[PDB]
């Protein structure tokens, strides 16, 4: 009677996918081998024995997905729900979203179609795409609007992955990531911005994991991604919708970019020493160093936070806590907004993945914010955009695949737009 | 899938190749009888694997020298095509008489070797700057395939001058002569100098008695290291055109410098550690570089970096970071993140860790600026002028030639300066 | 979805009274329960050290390999 | 509903802690390792058997810290309060309050954070740490100032081992104990003066022993203040508070330096050959040759004394001689302040740390007496201050370093001025 | 975390260096295959232990000195920078012409060893004052390097001239030459004598055959206990800058002097016991200390005692104040205890106490002065100035570093007579 469709577009979004049903198999006993020795939110029946996965893995470079092809998980999936091209895209915009695009994006949405037809009760979407590689961010952009067009109504949520603040793996990433921003404006109603950098430091600090690497941060990226559709799927006390999500979360047509959170992430040996309660894990979930995209909200104003939780609970533990949170003075709220704090309950605990860092714990709480400090984000992005446009660079590579050059101006004020209105709510009346 | 075709020419080229097919071979597990005991490879009935190359030159000697090296029998007896007269180290030779009467055939077999794949992702050059036989040839065949495919990518792993002897006196003039013709039709002129190679062998790895074939073996390993993030797994893969676009800025500024790593000799091997650190001290070295232009006394355009080996990416992010921001100086700063980073899950035959540096610099001007020095003393006195007359061809073309190399360096020199 | 299903744990049967006597306000074993919670964490975080132990000691013996 | 925060800063106070935690874990019951074959003001529950001391550990040199994190109690702490630096503090002071003191300073405010949200009726906290020392001033003083100025009604007890007269450890004391002084007056509540010398005199005659050592120094001042805090942990027939030090000890905010005493501090054989009534030890306890401090009361006048008798003591023995001790004629009160003995009673007796030179006694009485002597010292030590800044000594070492030289003469100015204010209020009126 | 790259200089640099590696892998339990059985060595492959030691020289015969000496093989060879040139005991030679045009090399190598740390603390250095190359070459890298890397600090182990007989004949010159480039680019300079260590190992072991081997063990003994209390625990540890900061009240008077205890023969072993107020008796005698001037002609501004091994820190403490009290005449006042104390907790191997006495007097003084004589003494006749000259030296230079010297030692002249 319900469910999500989540696609997996790129080489970013397609690893933390992979690792994000991997989790997913595991918590609601789906050996990998499809036949298992709440569910329906995810995944259907072929009518005999195997649970096959609602999603569609694209991907212009078919090297991961033959990873997957032939990997450890290979029973699972439908061999028609994994799109592979021929060539890459580049890192370029046009070539995954002009030329090469054209080809696959109408296979890919006649078999986003047949998955619709097949599900009853759909209720969002959840697009899997970094913006560094122009595979997510062209064809991101190319499925987004047809997907806007063809289906409108339903929701989006979309975990894209930004360039840190100061790594890359890229060196013409600022540019075809601001021409996804077009895109992600008008037919993403909302975007859960993650980054690194931030995985990265709370990777060096709390798991004491010294060397981290991809899968982890993937592993991470799954368990976030669990507790959010913990009420959909699972049981649950005090539930909240997909639906809910959006209204409580989404003040204005464009101001939407939302932040997330997660606790406890603590390994082993530090879980031998703590409090454990919801006081503090609600606590710690406030600090800035946990915030998952490097952003400072000491800075900032929140606008809107919601919460799901999971693990028994009292509720009034959760208003308890909640009062000492409000009470604290560093962290301030807009006039518009004086409950700003949505909560939802779920009787699912944390589940534990063989090789995860993350200590086996009862209680759990996964926030996400609506804020105004994410505004600087942008900015600081559009520095490094302005360091290059100035000289023209790399942009013959651009116009060699059919993209007027005017295009760049254009989405750097429709940015601008953003920069000026995230700095224009935050104000007092 | 992504397959790419081996085109040689001249003695070197073919040296080259026959040592990075033998790198290929000893790495994929295939035996010098043609068995494994498509990316680069040909299935061929029977159980062989024969390698998708193709070998030109105007002396049939080198058919039989490269033949009689092991790994020869890979080859298979088709694509030796090799012309009869020789040119004797003079560009026309090798570019209007010869040429015009071979290449139509190398041409032929070139597509035929094209079509029969289903998508050839890039070519593949080993070749010289100096043999007529080389490098006219060589930039014959480019500007031909390039007239041919001109939705593909081109690169050439071109040997240049070295600065201190020179091999054949008359090196400027067929240098200039084919970068005048390959600056316009080539993306990745990956500039390699037999002087840094000695320097390397010798410095760096206390071998006393260097030979062409660890030379070659060497740049194989370069060649090898370039592309392997694309025949392997890894949890970030590159290819031949994601290097392209985090490498060229501009439609000229595309002449990369090659290094790899590690290297250490006997001795030191038993003392050093052997972590990312160090592959990074080794990589951004002055002299671990295959280039005789030390990197230091100019700036980075850009430069990637393709690691190897199942490793960690903190600590790959975090030195790009330091390498970054403490030779902040030598890089250039008008561009953000001037370094880009991909990860394989292989490390070569022998080790547990790799890196292969390429470089998108302003530090080889300093190189076409002697070697524009040595065209234009040896050209005032109109020096070793009449062979390259009495073939069908006008000083008219050598003066305009020039010409174009200044305005390349012109372009160099410039942008290492302007900010903003 | 299926909401306000568990009360973690609760649910008891036919059994009740119309008034307001007992509303299992503490649930009369609440310090039991706590004590129970802990030692099944406490035996939970000793089984999660012990094999992350071994997990690193593979490194060690991976990088004598390598030596 | 009763607990305090511990911090222990820069290197003596580090010392001093570890033994003081070694006594409070054994008095409990508590075993090193953490678990437990009363407690809730130093101790807490971690939520997996064991429990947990409410302390923080700052320093810079990691020596101590790893000595901690490898000697006996190991499992006890929890391994995010203990802050290690990165190098040492080199004896002087912006080192650690003004250049690198600002690397962690943030980091303990939000470890202190968290340490205040897990506790519910906080009541004060107690910092230890020498002044001759870099960071036991430097970074003390930043972390005064920030807890001053980020938490205001909690009162702070320090406990500070100045330079004694003879005995010196470093050459550049003076300095960086004078540059304490423009932050111990502001933001500091109760100073509990200490020194080296008068302790090694004590240790030398009472406990017959020859050759003592820093060990014994911090046994000691841990029994002083698990005498101190008893009240808090314990029963009593006449319990007093932490805020009653302020109510009974602080005439004027401006003067609050207080010096300690204790008793009975004898060895076996010499307790054997002895009586040890209640009358005997309050001679003994005022005696100045066993004060904790160099001072001799003889040349000054008390404010008042806090006496606290732990142990199986009866209240009008106590009233008896505390009339008696104010009779005598040497022992001179000031007029404007005629009752001056504040009493309390603990019915615990000490608890001998095992392996240490005391012997059990059935009773014992901890003196903390607001005197107007100890101004004296402060005179003194300005004698030494002005000896170096008249030919300019070493002025280099703290000026290479961003300090405004201006701000010496000014403490010299500030803390003269402390010593009229003394002369202020031992006016005979 | 707080590391330490040594280096040398010089044939005396280079055996004090051999000793000082020999000891320091004796504290520590190494044998000379470098295996255990961070502020030092480096961890390496296989559990190997390599010393973070770059040496440097024109002669390459020190090398085989050191290295086929036992405990040698520890030292990697990727830093025995050696020009196989040669030195020929000259200040400009090794510091313009030929010890100078080599310099880079050494930067090069010295930051790879420091950029490979996490928190460098300071740089060690030992080498010789007349040495041409030792001399030369140590204050070029000090100016290079304290240019470079303000944020550590700078200690050298120097030797002196051997007061009362020399060893060259030239020594004055170079002497004074880096003694004008020490006061300016350094923070901390240790002297040591040749002459006072013959009169300890002659009137404290009654020694017969004392060769320089053992010269160079006492001295690498106290350079060991001088920062011991830093890898080790204690009661109350040190390290190189709280010496830095609780010794030198003005940034010039930096001169300090070493002396180790205890030290005994046969039988005055067999006599005295070992009780620190033994220790402290024997400490502050003029007659040992390793630097030729009786502080008995001046005083201390301050010194700092470093014990080693367990002992009660009352005793250490009225030690100090017995002897700070009673002898308070050799002690300066308007510094109050002038003296420092610092306990850290692991003896010697094979002992039970230990005391390294650290300690800035202004009675070295008078050693300076006699240098200011004999350079004099050797300028109005311009005497051996043409071999400096032959190297492009201006004489200006030598005249204002004399004129150096004189405030340095009048800077001491102002402060033993000042009064308060
Ligand atoms: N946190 C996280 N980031 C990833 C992961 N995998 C890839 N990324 C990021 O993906 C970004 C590159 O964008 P991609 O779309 O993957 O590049 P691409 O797929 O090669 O693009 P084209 O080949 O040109 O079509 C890099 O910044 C990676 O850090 C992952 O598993 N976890
Ligand atoms: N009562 C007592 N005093 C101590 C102890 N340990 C050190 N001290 C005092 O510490 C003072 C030395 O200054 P330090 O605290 O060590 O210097 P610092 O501020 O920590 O800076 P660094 O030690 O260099 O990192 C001396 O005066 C000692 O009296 C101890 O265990 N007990
Ligand atoms: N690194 C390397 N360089 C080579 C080798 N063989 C030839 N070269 C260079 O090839 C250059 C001459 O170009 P080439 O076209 O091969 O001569 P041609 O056959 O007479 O036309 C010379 O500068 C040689 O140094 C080799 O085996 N290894
Ligand atoms: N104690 C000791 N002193 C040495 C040693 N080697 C050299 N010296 C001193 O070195 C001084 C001569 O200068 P030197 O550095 O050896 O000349 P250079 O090395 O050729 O530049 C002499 O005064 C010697 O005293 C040694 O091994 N032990
Ligand atoms: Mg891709
Ligand atoms: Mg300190």
């Amino acid at each position: 009677m319900r469910e999500v469709i989540s696609i997996h577009v790129g080489q970013g979004g397609i690893q933390v996918g992979n690792a994000c049903w991997e989790l997913f198999c595991l918590e609601h006993g789906i050996q990998p081998d499809g036949q298992m020795p709440a569910f329906n939110t995810f995944f259907s029946e072929t009518g005999a024995g195997k649970h096959v996965p609602r999603a569609v893995f694209l991907d212009l470079e078919p090297t991961v997905i033959d990873e997957v092809r032939t990997g450890t998980y290979r029973q699972l999936f439908h061999p028609e729900q994994l799109i592979s091209g021929k060539e890459d895209a580049a890192n370029n915009f046009a070539r995954g979203h002009y030329t090469i695009g054209k080809e696959i994006v109408d296979l890919c949405l006649d078999r986003i179609r047949k998955l619709a037809d097949n599900c009853t009760g759909l209720q969002g979407f959840l697009v899997f795409n970094s913006v560094g590689g122009g595979t997510g961010s062209g064809l991101g952009s190319l499925l987004l609007e047809r997907l806007s067009v063809d289906y409108g109504k339903k929701s989006k949520l979309g975990f894209t992955i930004y360039p840190s603040p100061q790594v890359s793996t890229a060196v013409v990433e600022p540019y075809n990531s601001i021409l996804s921003t077009h895109s992600l404006l008008e037919h993403t109603d909302v975007a859960v911005m993650l980054d690194n950098e931030a995985i990265y430091d709370i990777c060096r600090r709390n798991l004491d994991i010294e060397r981290p690497t991809y899968t982890n941060l993937n592993r991470l990226i799954a368990q976030v991604i669990s507790s959010l559709t913990a009420s959909l799927r699972f049981d649950g006390a005090l539930n909240v919708d997909i639906t809910e999500f959006q209204t409580n979360l989404v003040p204005y047509p464009r101001i939407h970019f939302m932040l997330s959170s997660y606790a406890p992430i603590i390994s082993a040996e530090k879980a031998y020493h703590e409090q454990l309660s919801v006081a503090e894990i609600t606590n710690s979930a406030f600090e800035p160093a946990n915030m998952m995209a490097k952003c400072d909200p000491r800075h900032g104003k929140y606008m809107a936070c919601s919460m799901m939780y999971r693990g028994d609970v009292v509720p009034k533990d959760v208003n308890a806590s909640i009062a000492t949170i409000k009470t604290k003075r560093t962290i301030q709220f807009v006039d518009w907004c004086p409950t700003g704090f949505k909560v939802g309950i779920n009787y699912q605990p944390p589940t534990v993945v063989p090789g995860g860092d993350l200590a086996k714990v009862m209680r759990a709480v996964c926030m996400i914010s609506n804020s105004t400090a994410i505004a600087e984000v942008f900015s600081r992005l559009d520095h490094k955009f302005d360091l290059m446009y100035a000289k023209r660079a790399f942009v013959h590579w651009y116009v060699g695949e059919g993209m007027e050059e005017g295009e760049f101006s254009e989405a750097r004020e429709d940015l601008a737009a953003l920069e000026k209105d995230y700095e224009e709510v935050g104000i007092e009346t | 899938m992504r397959e790419i075709v081996h085109i040689q020419g001249g003695q070197c080229g073919n040296q080259i190749g026959a040592k990075f097919w033998e790198v290929i071979s000893d790495e994929h597990g295939i035996d010098p009888t043609g068995t494994y005991h498509n990316v680069y490879y040909n299935e061929a009935t029977g159980g062989r694997y024969v390698p998708r190359a193709i070998l030109m030159d105007l002396e049939p000697g080198t058919m039989d020298s490269v033949r009689a090296g092991p790994f020869g029998q890979l080859f298979r007896p088709d694509n030796f095509v090799f012309g009869q007269t020789g040119a004797g180290n003079n560009w026309a030779k090798g570019h209007y008489t010869e040429g015009a009467e071979l290449i139509d055939s190398v041409l032929d077999v070139v597509r035929k070797e094209a079509e029969g794949c289903d998508c050839l992702q890039g070519f593949q050059i080993t070749h010289s700057l100096g043999g007529g036989t080389g490098s006219g040839m060589g930039t014959l065949l480019i500007s031909k395939v390039r007239e041919e495919y001109p939705d593909r990518i081109m690169e050439t792993f071109s040997v240049v001058p070295s600065p201190k002897v020179s091999d054949t006196v008359v090196e400027p003039y067929n240098a200039t002569l084919s970068v005048h013709q390959l600056v316009e039709n080539a993306d990745e002129c990956m500039v390699i100098d037999n002087e840094a190679l000695y320097d390397i062998c010798f410095r760096t790895l206390k071998l006393t008695t260097p030979t062409y074939g660890d030379l070659n073996h060497l740049v194989s390993a370069a060649m090898s290291g370039v592309t392997c993030c694309l025949r392997f797994p890894g949890q970030l893969n590159s290819d031949l055109r994601k290097l392209a676009v985090n490498l060229i800025p501009f439609p000229r500024l595309h002449f990369f410098m090659i290094g790899f790593a590690p290297l250490t000799s006997r001795g030191s091997q038993q003392y050093r550690a052997l972590t990312v650190p160090e592959l990074t001290q080794q990589m951004f070295d002055a002299k671990n570089m295959m280039c005789a232009a030390d990197p230091r006394h100019g700036r980075y355009l850009t430069a990637s970096a393709l690691f190897r080996g199942r490793m960690s990416t903190k600590e790959v992010d975090e030195q790009m970071l330091n390498v970054q921001n403490k030779n902040s100086s030598y890089f250039v700063e008008w561009i953000p993140n001037n370094i880009k980073s991909s990860i394989c899950d292989i490390p070569p035959k022998g080790l547990k860790m790799a890196v292969t540096f390429v470089g998108n610099s302003t530090a080889i001007q300093e190189m076409f600026k002697r070697v524009a020095e040595q065209f234009t003393a040896m050209f005032r006195r109109k020096a070793f002028l009449h062979w390259y007359t009495g073939e069908g061809m006008d000083e008219m073309e050598f003066t305009e030639a020039e010409s174009n190399m200044n305005d390349l360096v012109s372009e160099y020199q410039q942008y290492q300066d302007a900010t903003a | 979805k299926e909401s306000y299903f568990r009360e973690h744990p609760h649910w008891s049967d036919i059994n009740g009274c119309s008034g307001a006597k007992e509303f299992e306000g503490e649930d009369l074993a609440y310090d039991a329960r706590i004590k129970y919670q802990k030692e099944t964490q406490k035996q939970w975080i000793e089984q999660q050290i012990r094999e992350k132990k071994m997990r690193e000691e593979a490194e060690r013996n991976e990088e004598r390999a390598y030596a």
